[PDB]
């Protein structure tokens, strides 16, 4: 998920 | 695991410091759809960098930061621009060039019932006169409660402290020790009405998805399917 | 004008009954029969409720509209508060009646009750975790009552009187932890921790209002006119 | 309403 790319 | 090894001004600074910025905007119904929602999009981008700075956040494992913030995404959300249309009574300030009434509300199916609760709940800081160091630690608060039933001890830790951290606050303004006490739980029961317009808001998001007016952003989906 | 024991002894006084149902343990349970079950049971503790919101402290001093709205909020999340309590001391499992102990496996015998189910187990595990007292239970009972419909809401000034009973109550909450021995700080911790759930029965209560929404539009369990009623306040 | 009623009595 996008989600855990930006964390 | 370092979270807990701060001073409630070291944790207020610590905060304040990671607060995220106001971002601004680029009406018929779709046109502010597209409008809010691409805000939104946006808004989360800068919470989940934020959230990578809430003291004690970074500690607990990717999988609990996910759900967390998938869970409340869109009480941090609403807490924010509640916050932000303080000053501005009557009107909700999403962006400093998006300054909207509750007669515009009434521009899209359904969003003016969860505007007057958005506004409600300004009023409510306005009347108890919320400070900003109060602010950051109820929205600090939402991403570390808002997930932690549906799922420990470190959060609660960390939960605990934020609790310190609020009366330290308030000891500190000169309020009595009864004072303290109500104004603590005053705060923290608004809380339980932001999760109610968040579960409001997030069906009503829902309800403009299916039955298409505005196409949503990925990322905007993605925690739009976290909550069914 | 109560002492904090006067509205201790005045909200363990008003507590309404633990009902039963007319479950009879000799044949399972399918879709229909569970959710007639639960929905005449949630009818009947719906009555006891409204006789049980006009003995909490002050809220007799509310006009009747007023009254109306605040039970027409707050509910299911009473009703809830409840049944979690009664779980309490039965982990893994919900008291809904002395007769009725369900499983979170009997949940999936309706659809998306499951989900509701462990929610509910959650807050039953939370309140076990804390130790939860049964003054501290009708306090936050009371709490959500006056509470949860107070923001949605010229002239009046009844709102006023709406916070001072609630500041009252955690007044009495305060008195409480004192009495039992704990620290200033542990106070304040635990009023928050306490104060924190009421935001995830919230939760509870809006998932479990569209739930059984859902059911009367796919016409499963005909739902008495009470109950129709007051899921009707939440659209 | 029946909530209306029932609270009056
Ligand atoms: O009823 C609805 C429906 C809908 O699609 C969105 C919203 C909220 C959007 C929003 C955008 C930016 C913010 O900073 C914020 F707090 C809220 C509410
Ligand atoms: O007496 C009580 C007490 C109580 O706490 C809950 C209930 C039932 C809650 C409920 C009923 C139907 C549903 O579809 C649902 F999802 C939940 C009944």
């Amino acid at each position: 998920k996008i989600l855990h790319r930006l964390l | 695991s370092l979270a807990l090894s701060l001073t409630a001004d070291q944790m207020v600074s610590a905060l304040l410091d990671a607060e995220p910025p106001i971002l601004y905007s680029e009406f018929s119904e779709a046109s502010m759809m597209g409008l809010l929602t691409n805000l939104a999009d946006r808004e989360l981008v800068h919470m989940i960098n934020w959230a990578k700075r809430v003291p004690g956040f970074v500690d607990l494992t990717l999988h609990d930061q996910v759900h967390l913030l998938e869970c409340a995404w869109l009480e941090i959300l609403m807490i924010g621009l509640v916050w932000r249309s303080m000053e501005h009574p009557g009107k909700l300030l999403f962006a400093p060039n998006l300054l909207l009434d509750r007669n515009q509300g009434k521009c899209v199916e359904g969003m003016v019932e969860i505007f007057d609760m958005l506004l409600a709940t300004s009023s409510r800081f306005r009347m108890m006169n919320l400070q900003g160091e109060e602010f950051v630690c109820l929205k600090s608060i939402i991403l570390l409660n808002s997930g932690v039933y549906t799922f420990k001890d470190h959060i609660h830790r960390v939960l605990d402290k934020i609790t310190d951290t609020l009366i330290h606050l308030m000891a500190k303004a000169g309020l009595t020790l009864q004072q303290q006490h109500q104004r603590l739980a005053q705060l923290l029961l608004i809380l339980s009405h932001i999760r109610h317009m968040s579960n409001k808001g997030m069906e009503h998001l829902y309800s403009m998805k299916c039955k298409n007016v505005v196409p949503l952003s990925d990322l905007l989906l993605e925690m739009l399917d976290a909550h069914r």
